[PDB]
């Protein structure tokens, strides 16, 4: 846990100033002032839709979700608000796949790739037991969204450095794109539908793509092909005084 | 597409099961009101030369300031584009009155009028008045049955309160 | 993202060099018409609005295709939309011509936005018009040419910084292509 | 409030960090140029009584329909409403004018203007014509240094850039 | 949050007063110490982690009862928590002492934490001693009193944004009183 | 994930065979040298920070181009992350001696390791040589062979587990190739 | 890079507007104090090879025992490494002084400067040392103007401050 590129190839996150006003004898948070709550939830609006290019025929119904936000600052609670809404459903659940939508999830609230097939089963099994409302809860009221975010921050993609599995770094990069990229590109067909259920990894020049600015992407590719073979049984040897072993 | 079906399919969706009866019930409500609601899509659709014709010349006397030099209804093929933008709410409400819901209106003529009529400078009003002439040139017993009417008027409000 | 000072630093840091005198004639002319960019920057700021609502009917005048049924701007959700996008790109070029670089152009803004476009079917040559009437138009208004919209400025050249902003509509054009 | 200092210690609480000398930097651009934008506040200031005066009849002369039955001048003390509702907006530009930045303007009468001027049918348009009047009657030498002309027609045609 | 010329807006828009003529001596003399208030804010901040260091071990100095076993500094946890409340104390003082005005004090840190610390069982008397330290530390450093530690600086009186300081201090000792 | 009983399992679960007799020699010689394999995990892990740093320096030491502006490993940022992926291999190669199985390796550590180098632009061969270190003196603490660090241990032979981690080892060096 | 304009523009960004008046504010702050803080850019530019000089031997003075063996010190390249990365901070100093901000210290020297210091066992007491040394050593008649001195130390105990 090092982030060698989280706070300085990369900006601060955003949020409420602190916690200690949620503890509320007569406020319940030092009044950040209206000039500095449109530009949280335009961060906000950013982040859960991803660049949608929202209109404001469209932004005419999140109205009361905003409304309790900034009277009362839970950011949990506005997302959770957020995503149950039909400018969500909408625009992630009903033209896409069903691993699309999980995926996406990934990306959007918690800001990070899923690890593994187990995963996408477990939150297939929870979606499929009475509604995709319970997905969005088991994802908000996780473990993981308090030990990263809280009740404070925007869901923000953290370069953690101390990855639990090196494939969640990569598809981290995949499903967060560059700037001025967006999620309706491909129609449904999710990016890591294969590579999850295969267990293979990702094109290296889109995690490049994603990388931020002067991390050297991209270099160091030698010119045969990238994904390696599982299948090889390649010797190497040590070096002795006597000869060369082949400790394998 | 804001439809009875639409509703019906995407809440079984949301909700993970079957079509249910409570479901089947609603596309019932359908069948029976059709009928009434698509007598009026005889009359929107041969007879829509006259009512845009009607309207916006409504509209221009309404507000004869607009054809000055600097306001949208400054020369002619302007004015030939009023008269198209207020078609397309026409079609546009004869496509709503044939699926059932507010479907193609709040996507295609209402999502982001906002933004057009703002930077473009035209005025909603200009709109608006247009759109209740109409509203109160029907007199349904000559025009249409009774139940297509209020249909009809039921439509047209709609955009009435949205564009206001 | 990089600025003009943060230029010659990584410059001058690739060989290992200090940041001396004989490099600080570019920063400290940069420093030179330092009020010249900022009497520039609010002159296209200012107007802003007007410009994208020009651009995007210009764009229209002379492709009527766009308005017909199938046209990539053919509803009012697609002009909203289309609508956005030319604030939005001269936004980014504005940001460029403040800073004096365009690191935060082709890094915030351009990076996989031609792969987007073609992804969602928008037309590449009509957006490219788009882009140059309000490259002119930004032209028009740095160097007070514009016909009506007189303000007031100090009097010299800023033909410069009109070559600056020019090149910078240029990679835009150019990134999408 | 958007203001030089708010920005730069705002950006400092986000990184959860001490006042850097690049913060500092900013209070120091405060400190050259508050003397040039200063002088326009205490002539705004005095010379606002006037200025209303000139803008709103300009904005009633351009759109003479809006006295018209049904409109919004429809009868006297809504015009003297008028009146006071551009008061506030040369009130808000002058605040502006000493905070520094847009922090009193868009949060006090550009935040929700757009619902309170639609719902209640106000054109926009007459705002932005009385406000565009007083951008350009003021002439930057005698009425003011030049600099002072610079920043208060800055300020203005923020507000004419938002409402449009 | 407000600062000193947000100060005055909202005390004037109460009154539905312009702000006048009569009202900018307060602010035109808060510009004329505008390079004091800057050459004293890279003071206090230049030398912050020294004066939290000192705050917190001569807060254990009289107090040996909170290195006990029980104390609520007692293990390296606490010793690190509390620490970190020296920096933020100090940090939320500094952006009062820039900004001219307190406004940021009790909403975005003093809020609630009285009650914060009641709950964690924080004793309030050593934070008050190591919250006069710091403000004893702060004025020593304004008015470069400071025994070592020559600052070069403008010669004249620093005094009043020394008592300025030590009032942004006396509220964060009342506020958990 | 897998260990050394899970192995033999699955295996049999693919021939829907009861593990019988036959099958149990494997498995009772694998608890046989338990106390082995226990007596050479912490010999490694006592060691764990000593290693990794005696790995990145060697890496250094016949690769001075690392060090070098442009270098993958330039900055003090650079080190500190590389610093951070000797542990994480060691770390794994660890559990997977525990285990008896590399189960655990190439599902949650090479699995998509390659192409994260790749995309970081980090040298393939410069970090093999790094897996290379780190190899040899895992063998040089399991067999008790370094030339200081005397462990005290039960006489006897481990060439096999030396064998067995290096087999690991081999396979974190094949994987990012 | 914390730059003084990476922040506005950056907050420009995050709160999606264009840069207002408040925001040219801080370059215009720029403008007036590059000056004073770039005549210390020779001083360091040209001066260089003297002031790693007094600053290494002055670090192994002041800690003696470090040249024990077992200790960084211990052979003759270990010695030359401790002024190449003496010289490696004075290199981002003079970055730092040229774009205005600690943007090149904190992402170069900085971060992730812990576990390196750490785990190849470098005491940053010694770093410490070397570095106030430089900072009392600048005298302000002879070495440069008086406001450049300022803005040195500024950046210089900067870092003296993270390291400890
Ligand atoms: C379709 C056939 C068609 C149009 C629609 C219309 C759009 C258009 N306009 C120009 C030229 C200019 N646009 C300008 C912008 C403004 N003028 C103002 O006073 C405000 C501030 C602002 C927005 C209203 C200006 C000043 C010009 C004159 C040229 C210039 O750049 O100054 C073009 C040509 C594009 C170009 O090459 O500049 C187009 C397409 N004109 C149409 O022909
Ligand atoms: C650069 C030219 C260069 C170095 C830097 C340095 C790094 C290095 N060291 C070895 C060999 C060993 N490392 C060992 C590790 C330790 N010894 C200890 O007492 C503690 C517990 C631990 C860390 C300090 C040991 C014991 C050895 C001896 C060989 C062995 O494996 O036991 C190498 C060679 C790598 C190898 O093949 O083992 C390198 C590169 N040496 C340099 O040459
Ligand atoms: C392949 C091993 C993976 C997989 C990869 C993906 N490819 C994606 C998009 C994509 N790929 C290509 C190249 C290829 N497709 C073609 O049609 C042709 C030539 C005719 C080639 C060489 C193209 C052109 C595209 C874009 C169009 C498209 O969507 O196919 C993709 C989507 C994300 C991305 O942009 O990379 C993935 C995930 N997909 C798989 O299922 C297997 C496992
Ligand atoms: C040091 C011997 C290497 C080297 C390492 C670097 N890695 C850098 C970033 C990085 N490394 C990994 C892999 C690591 N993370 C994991 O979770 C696991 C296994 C579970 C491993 C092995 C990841 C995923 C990342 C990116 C994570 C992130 O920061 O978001 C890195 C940063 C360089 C920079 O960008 O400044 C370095 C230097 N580099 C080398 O040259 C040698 C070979
Ligand atoms: C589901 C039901 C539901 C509601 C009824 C409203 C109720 C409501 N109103 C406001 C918030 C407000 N509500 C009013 C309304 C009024 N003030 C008056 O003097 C009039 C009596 C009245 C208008 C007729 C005003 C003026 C504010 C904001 C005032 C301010 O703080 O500037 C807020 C705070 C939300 C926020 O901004 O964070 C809420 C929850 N919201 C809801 O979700
Ligand atoms: C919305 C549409 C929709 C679907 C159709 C299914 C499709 C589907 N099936 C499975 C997952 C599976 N699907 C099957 C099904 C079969 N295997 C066979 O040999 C038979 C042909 C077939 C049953 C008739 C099996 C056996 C597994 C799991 C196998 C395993 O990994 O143990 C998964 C992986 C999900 C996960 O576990 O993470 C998905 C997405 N899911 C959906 O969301
Ligand atoms: C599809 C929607 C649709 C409508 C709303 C009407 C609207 C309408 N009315 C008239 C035209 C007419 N409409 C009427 C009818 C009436 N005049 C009155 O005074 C009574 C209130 C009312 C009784 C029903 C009369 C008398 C004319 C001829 C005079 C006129 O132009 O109004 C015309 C010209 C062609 C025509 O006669 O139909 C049109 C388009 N027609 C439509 O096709
Ligand atoms: C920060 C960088 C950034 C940008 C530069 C834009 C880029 C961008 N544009 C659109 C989206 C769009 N872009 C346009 C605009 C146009 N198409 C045309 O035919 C014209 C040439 C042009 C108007 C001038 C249109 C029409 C759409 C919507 C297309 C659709 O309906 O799918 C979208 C996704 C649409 C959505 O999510 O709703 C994105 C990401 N957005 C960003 O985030
Ligand atoms: C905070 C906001 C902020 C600004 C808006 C600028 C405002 C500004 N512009 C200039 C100053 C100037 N501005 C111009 C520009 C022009 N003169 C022309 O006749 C051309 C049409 C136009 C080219 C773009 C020139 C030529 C000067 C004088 C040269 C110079 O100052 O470098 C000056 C210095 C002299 C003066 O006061 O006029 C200032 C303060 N500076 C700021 O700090
Ligand atoms: C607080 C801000 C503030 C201002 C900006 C001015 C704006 C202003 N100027 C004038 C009045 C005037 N204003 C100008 C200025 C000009 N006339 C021109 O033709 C040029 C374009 C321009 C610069 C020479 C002149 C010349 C008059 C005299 C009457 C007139 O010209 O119509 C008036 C009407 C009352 C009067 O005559 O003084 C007002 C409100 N007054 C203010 O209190
Ligand atoms: C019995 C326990 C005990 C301690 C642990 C120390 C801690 C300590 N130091 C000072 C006192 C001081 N602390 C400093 C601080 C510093 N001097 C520097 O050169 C650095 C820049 C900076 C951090 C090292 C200074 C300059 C004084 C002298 C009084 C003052 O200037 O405020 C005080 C008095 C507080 C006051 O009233 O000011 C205390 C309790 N002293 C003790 O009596
Ligand atoms: C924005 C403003 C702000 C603050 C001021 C602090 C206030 C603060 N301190 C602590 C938490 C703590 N704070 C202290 C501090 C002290 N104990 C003492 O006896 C001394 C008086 C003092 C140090 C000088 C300690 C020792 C703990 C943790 C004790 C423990 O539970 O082990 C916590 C709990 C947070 C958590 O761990 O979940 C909070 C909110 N945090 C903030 O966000
Ligand atoms: C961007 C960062 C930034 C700064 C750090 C300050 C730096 C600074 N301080 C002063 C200027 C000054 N600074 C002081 C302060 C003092 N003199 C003393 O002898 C006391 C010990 C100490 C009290 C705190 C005084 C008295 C002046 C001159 C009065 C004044 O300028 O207002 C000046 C103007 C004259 C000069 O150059 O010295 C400047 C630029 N300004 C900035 O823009
Ligand atoms: C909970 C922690 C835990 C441990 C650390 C081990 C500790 C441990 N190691 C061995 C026992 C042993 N350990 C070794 C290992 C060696 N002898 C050598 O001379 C070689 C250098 C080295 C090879 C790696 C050998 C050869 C035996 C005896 C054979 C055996 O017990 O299987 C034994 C049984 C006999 C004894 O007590 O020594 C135990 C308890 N077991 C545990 O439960």
């Amino acid at each position: 846990a090092f982030s060698s590129i989280q706070n300085v190839l990369t900006d601060a996150p955003l949020g409420t100033p602190s916690a200690m006003g949620f503890l509320d004898e007569r406020t319940e948070k030092p009044l950040m002032g209206p000039s500095e709550m449109d530009e949280l939830v335009y961060a906000v609006y950013k982040q859960v839709f991803g660049n949608a290019h929202i209109m404001e025929s469209e932004r005419a119904e999140l109205r009361d979700a905003e409304s309790l936000f900034r009277y009362l600052r839970d950011v949990r609670e506005f997302v959770r608000a957020l995503a149950k809404s039909n400018a969500y459903t909408s625009r992630f659940l009903q033209g896409n796949q069903q691993y699309r939508f999980f995926e996406l999830n990934f990306k959007h609230l918690l800001g990070r790739g899923p690890r593994s097939l187990e995963e996408m089963a477990s939150h297939s099994a929870l979606y499929a037991e009475g509604g995709f409302e319970a997905v969005i809860d088991a994802i908000l009221d996780s473990d993981e969204y308090a030990q990263e975010f809280g009740s404070t921050v925007v869901p923000y993609c953290r370069f953690k450095g101390e990855y639990p599995t090196n494939e969640e770094f990569n598809r981290m990069l995949v499903l967060k794109g560059a700037n001025s990229t967006s999620d309706k590109a491909g129609k449904g067909r999710s990016k890591l539908c294969y590579s999850i259920a295969a267990g293979c990894s990702q094109n290296w020049l889109s995690m490049s793509k994603a990388l931020p600015f002067g991390t050297e992407k991209g270099t160091g590719f030698n010119l045969i092909s990238s994904s390696r073979n599982p299948a090889a049984r390649p010797r190497i040897g040590t070096k002795i005084p006597g000869g060369v072993v082949f400790s394998s | 597409m804001k439809s009875v079906i639409t509703t019906v399919v995407s809440a079984a969706d949301a909700a993970g099961r079957f079509p249910s009866n409570s479901d089947l019930e609603s596309i019932q409500g359908n069948i029976q009101r059709s009928a009434a609601r698509l007598e009026a899509a005889e009359k929107l659709a041969g007879n829509h030369e006259a009512v845009v014709k009607e309207a916006g010349d409504a509209c221009f006397a309404k507000y004869a300031y607009l054809k000055n030099p600097g306001e949208a209804g400054e020369n002619q093929e302007k004015i030939n584009k009023c008269y198209r933008d207020v078609d397309h709410y026409m079609r546009l409400v004869n496509y709503c009155l044939v699926v059932g819901g507010t479907g193609p209106l709040d996507e295609w003529g209402i999502a982001g009028a906002r933004e057009v009529y703002r930077t473009l400078n035209l005025p909603t009003s200009a709109y608006v008045a247009s759109i209740a002439y109409t509203r109160d040139r029907l007199c349904v017993p000559r025009d249409m049955s009774a139940q297509a009417g209020v249909e009809f008027s039921a439509y047209l409000d709609y955009l009435i309160n949205a564009l206001s | 993202m990089l600025d003009a000072f943060s230029r010659v630093v990584v410059n001058s840091d690739a060989k290992a060099a200090y940041v001396g005198g004989s490099d600080l004639q570019a920063l400290k002319s940069f420093i030179a018409d330092g009020n010249k960019r900022l009497d520039a920057v609010n002159s296209i700021v200012s107007n802003a609005s007007c410009m994208v609502s020009d651009a995007v009917s210009g764009m229209i005048c002379e492709n009527p295709g766009l308005i017909s049924p199938g046209g990539n701007c053919y509803t009012n959700r697609r002009m909203a939309a289309c609508l956005r996008d030319g604030e939005i790109i001269l936004r980014y070029v504005s940001y460029a011509l403040l800073a004096g670089d365009a690191s935060v152009l082709e890094d915030r803004c351009l990076n996989g936005l031609k792969e987007t476009y073609i992804a969602l079917g928008v037309p590449t040559n009509s957006s490219i018009r788009a882009v140059s009437i309000m490259k002119a138009q930004a032209v028009a208004f740095i160097t007070n040419t514009a016909t009506e919209r007189k303000m007031s400025f100090a009097a010299g050249d800023c033909t410069s910084l009109a070559s600056e902003v020019a090149s910078y509509f240029d990679r835009v054009g150019a990134a999408i292509s």
